[PDB]
């Protein structure tokens, strides 16, 4: 849930 | 190897792949746990981990 | 983030999948898992390219 | 130099 684009390689 | 989309995901740049629930997307790297690199209809990106499967 | 790699030589993709550069570029190496065929992120897109045609910059 | 597309992933 949330996608966390602050997460991205 | 293979994995199934649980869940819709739309793309919102050129890095990330999108698709649609039940799509089998090809996986190129699993090695982060959050965003996964994928091939689909010959493209590569970057997709939320969680919103597929694995088969192969 | 990911380590850079300096491309040595001009690689033209054929392919949706593959990563084209031009000598001199610095490519973003988000897998080097591979011996052969590499992932890079460069101009905003994913693409594989040939590992051979890239020095990892160490600085 | 020398490109084999057959060992991309």
């Amino acid at each position: 849930p949330s996608i966390d684009r602050s997460t991205k390689p | 190897p293979w994995a199934r989309a649980l869940y819709d995901f739309e793309a919102l740049e050129e890095d990330e792949l999108g698709f649609r629930s039940g799509e089998v997307v090809e996986v190129l790297d699993s090695s982060n746990p959050s965003w996964w690199t994928g091939r689909l209809h010959n493209k590569l990106g970057l997709f939320p981990a969680n919103y597929v499967a694995p088969m192969m």
